[PDB]
């Protein structure tokens, strides 16, 4: 009937901020379209199979990274920048740690560990 | 995977990303100076350099006693064209400023900047199948120029993945759909469309010329965002024709996309992601409306790894 | 998230669609289902059926955001249509309601009403949604009708643009139509026409779109179209790919639905139809179920033809 | 006389058709069956399907009249129509076929063909016989389609006008269609429209008859039209009592379809509809089966909408 379309390399790599977009749904295969009912609509039923995707699927699933690289220049007052990351799973990605090096006199306040 | 350098002559860049090639393991039958004979687990393919130009077709079997443009299976003669002509890349003669080379096991992507502001794509490759079941899919597409001085995007001219253009002898990129109707395996289709003939393809190469023939022009018009200066790439969607006018979508171009380069200098780069990628213009940075002379703000996308 | 049947009547319908709202299995599982902020019956019914209304509130996937729609029951038996009208909003306050009137009126920064074809009759439906839309999609029985609302999914942060609301219908709702209508008007949500889609911009403001021109409609929406379906505005011949699309080797492709805007200020993209495809025709039809990656998606039919460019299919999940 | 059921495709329906009328219970019992002078497959088919030619005699009721029919099964794969061509005739030569081109014209008093519209997946059908006239109509997903031939009932004496012969279709078979089209030409028995009802004439002239007129039909058949439908020519408003006809108490009322000619040279009664007739369409629709008398009536609609106009019924005996 239908089982894969594929698309894996693709929206993953593609240009997104997000990725792994819609791979939860991979393993989760399961799967009834077998099956026709007659509510006196017409016998009709083709092939149904598997072809394509939304083909953008873009910006689905996973953190943000909207900093890149940041212009600080001349630093010599106390400077205070905003740093946002939105995950949009459906379950939270726990962040492992923050590896400081050589970011000594860098806090963030009101934030926990 | 990502590569730079720089080439007095052709031959130079044949040299180095034969070099490139082998380095990465690509298996090449036969290999000269100036005529090749290489394949790789998807497709065969012959590519020759003349003085100011290359010449590329596509293959299906090997005879090292047959010239470059008579292998098995040649698009030369397995074409609708009467003229029965292989692809063709215009280029010019000495200096080439720099050239990026993109490199993998399926595919290989070039972008030669033979002056300043001039830039000659070179593309070749096999389509993501996108679990599509079809033999072929294998892709060889070549830069044309009408004529310096006039206008160098005339509707003669023909690009990669054109979907619009006027010419007898000669066509920029071309397609593999074996099997096509009931026909026999071996079919080299062009992307032509005022030929009328019953099996071809069609794609987004212009990328937003007045008279291009593919439903996301508009999407490679608005991929730039004013709001907030947000670019997002576009899958070039392929399409193929039927005997009796009926498409049947085919795949996508891999590791490639369109966008409009209005907010974008050549090079700049929009890391979207984990994964970034590398945008250049086309033929030459000009107007909006500079669908003559030059290539408009049409910037091809390339992810880099 | 999927509820299959047969309504009895416009009103079951209505009851059968909150209750799926409110109860659904995995709705309550996962804590996304809707609250009712407000339920009435305002008018004094003559010569016609009693009409309900009601106000429902969506937190969203997280549970950070805020959605507010609106469905009201309509119906005229002299006539007899017993249309429903949906519409959205983002704040509600009982007390703003002036003297009689209606409403609708309440809602801060209120929108043109949709609606949807019905009346009293066993009627099978087909219902999607999820914590951010909700799909409508009743069979006339030999007509097919569709509606929806939600969140569409834009290509820049929530952040600054945390309201991509869009309501979608097969008509108009600020007219009274019976369901048997033979104007071209009367479609489906792959190719919205005068007045049938309405996208909020991130400034605030309601932005119809249109696939195809018309004089009826205000010349500002012309511009800004479903590109998808829209293919005509490039194009140089009537007839294109588009039109004549078709499945490759029993495999039918599904192509997204694309909210572009070409403005004389600028150009903006801005998101795709979370759910909706647009499929061919040749070989299929109605009530088709495609799987896709082990996801199935249904096939529908707009109630003015059944023809290649007017022709989509949902995700059921 | 009467069969309800589902055929696989195109041949197979065709097939079941004339099993239907062979070897049907009543048919055969009362010795009604119709004789099959003609069956061949002259095409070689390329990138078509098969093409299958009948052509079969009916005596009629009393054994004593001659009535020739044809029946075309014409297909394209690569387009997706398998379109089934009806016509009528008086008489029938096989050796009047020329070397290629078509049996059709052998007929003499040949007449121009009508169609029905299907394609090759299971279709349910519904099949109406009797040894005067055939109905054939089939429920194509969202459309309806319709069509059939035969004898109608003047009000004169049969000795001086025995061949009432009637064909009537959806669209003029003169063109190839896809049952997927958009033009307000294909509709129903009720109201023929551009080529779509041919009677022959007591003076052997085929004339066409269109509720509505048509700068493309000829000027001729402007003039004679289906007057229940065509309330028009008189009435001096848009809006008249029949679009606006109501059952009464529950009491659907059963029209009868009419056939007038008023030209210049004079006026005459033709005859009527022998088990068609016009109903309303509120509270009501396809499928649906209404009991007047102890005789059973269904209710079927044209393809182009489902408007009150839009809307007959079939006695089913």
């Amino acid at each position: 009937e239908g089982i894969v379309a594929g698309i894996t390399p693709n929206i993953d790599a593609l240009e997104l901020n997000q990725d792994i977009s819609l791979a939860a749904v991979a393993a989760s295969t399961w799967g009834g379209a077998y099956g026709a009912h007659q509510p006196v609509e017409v016998i009709h039923s083709t092939y149904q199979a598997v072809h394509q995707s939304a083909l953008e699927e873009n910006y689905y699933n996973r953190l943000w990274l909207i900093p890149t690289a940041m212009e600080l220049g001349n630093v010599v007052s106390t400077q205070i920048r905003p740093a946002s990351v939105w995950n949009a799973y459906f379950s939270p990605r726990t962040l492992t740690a923050i590896d400081r090096e050589a970011a000594d006199g860098i806090t963030l306040s009101g934030q926990a560990s | 995977a990502y590569f730079t350098g720089t080439a007095n002559n052709p031959a130079d860049l044949l040299a180095k990303v034969r070099v490139h090639a082998e380095s990465l393991g690509w298996v090449t039958d036969r290999a000269s100076a100036s005529e090749w004979l290489c394949h790789n687990a998807d497709g065969y393919w012959s590519f020759n350099a003349g003085a100011n130009q290359f010449q590329m077709a596509g293959n299906t079997g090997f005879d090292n006693s047959l010239a470059w443009n008579a292998q098995p299976g040649n698009s030369v003669q397995n074409n609708p064209y009467s003229s029965k002509g292989p692809t063709v890349a215009q280029l010019s003669g000495g200096p080439f400023t720099r050239y990026h080379l993109f490199a993998t096991a399926a595919y290989l992507h070039l972008h030669v900047e033979i002056a300043a502001g001039q830039f000659r794509p070179v593309m070749i490759g096999s389509l993501n199948k996108r679990g599509v079941g079809y033999t072929g899919g294998q892709y060889v597409c070549g830069s044309f120029i009408y004529t310096p001085g006039q206008a160098l995007t005339n509707n003669w001219s023909s690009h990669p993945f054109d979907g619009y253009h006027i010419q007898y002898s000669n066509s920029s990129c071309m397609l593999r759909l074996d099997g096509l109707d009931g026909g026999p395996s071996p079919e080299w289709l062009p992307f032509d469309y005022t030929t009328n003939v019953p099996r071809r393809v069609v794609g987004p190469g212009r990328g937003n010329y007045s008279s291009q023939y593919h439903p996301d022009v508009g999407l490679i018009d608005a991929s730039a965002n004013e709001l907030n200066s947000s670019t997002t790439t576009v899958p070039c969607a392929i399409y193929a024709f039927g005997a009796q006018q009926r498409s049947r979508y085919v795949g996508e171009v891999p590791d490639f996309g369109i966008c409009n380069m209005a907010f974008l200098a050549p090079g700049d780069p929009l890391v979207v992601g984990s994964d970034t990628w590398r945008v250049y213009p086309l033929l030459q940075r000009g107007t909006a409306t500079d669908f003559d002379s030059t290539s408009a703000w049409v910037g091809y996308c390339f992810r880099v790894v | 998230a999927t509820e299959f049947g047969t309504a009895v009547n416009h009103a079951d319908l209505v009851e059968r669609l909150v209750q799926f709202l409110t109860a659904s299995p995995d709705l309550v599982a996962a804590g996304q289902a809707y609250e009712k902020v407000f339920d009435n019956t305002i008018p004094a019914s003559g010569t016609a059926i009693a009409v309900r209304q009601v106000t429902l509130r969506a937190p969203g996937l997280g549970g950070t955001d805020a959605i507010y729609m609106g469905i009201q029951s309509y119906g005229d038996t002299a006539l007899d249509y017993y249309n429903l009208r949906l519409m959205g909003g983002t704040a509600f306050n009982p007390g703003a309601i002036p003297p009689g009137g209606d409403y609708w009126t309440a809602f801060a920064n209120y929108s043109p009403r949709v609606q949807l074809l019905a009346w009293n009759q066993p009627m099978p439906y087909w219902f999607f949604a999820n914590g951010r839309r909700f799909w409508i999609v009743v069979k006339v029985s030999t007509i097919y009708e569709s509606a929806g609302a939600g969140f569409i999914l834009p290509p820049c942060p929530p952040s600054q643009y945390p309201y991509p609301l869009a309501v979608v219908g097969s008509y108009r709702g600020d007219v009274a139509t019976r369901w048997s209508d033979v104007s071209d008007r009367h479609r489906g949500i792959s190719s919205p026409y005068e007045r049938s889609c309405y996208l909020r911009d991130p400034a605030g403001r309601w932005l119809g779109f249109t696939v195809d021109g018309g004089a009826a409609n205000e010349s500002d929406y012309n511009n800004r179209t479903l590109l998808p379906l829209g293919c005509g505005r490039y194009a140089g011949s009537s007839d294109t790919v588009v039109k004549q699309l078709r499945d490759s080797f029993g495999k039918f492709p599904l192509k997204a639905l694309q909210f572009v805007t070409r403005e004389t200020e600028g150009r903006r993209y801005l998101g795709d139809f979370d759910g909706a495809f647009y499929v061919p025709t040749l070989n299929s039809g109605a009530e088709d179920v495609i799987v896709e990656d082990g996801v199935d998606h249904v096939v529908f039919q707009t109630a003015w033809r059944s023809g290649n460019p007017w022709l989509y299919a949902i995700r059921k999940d």
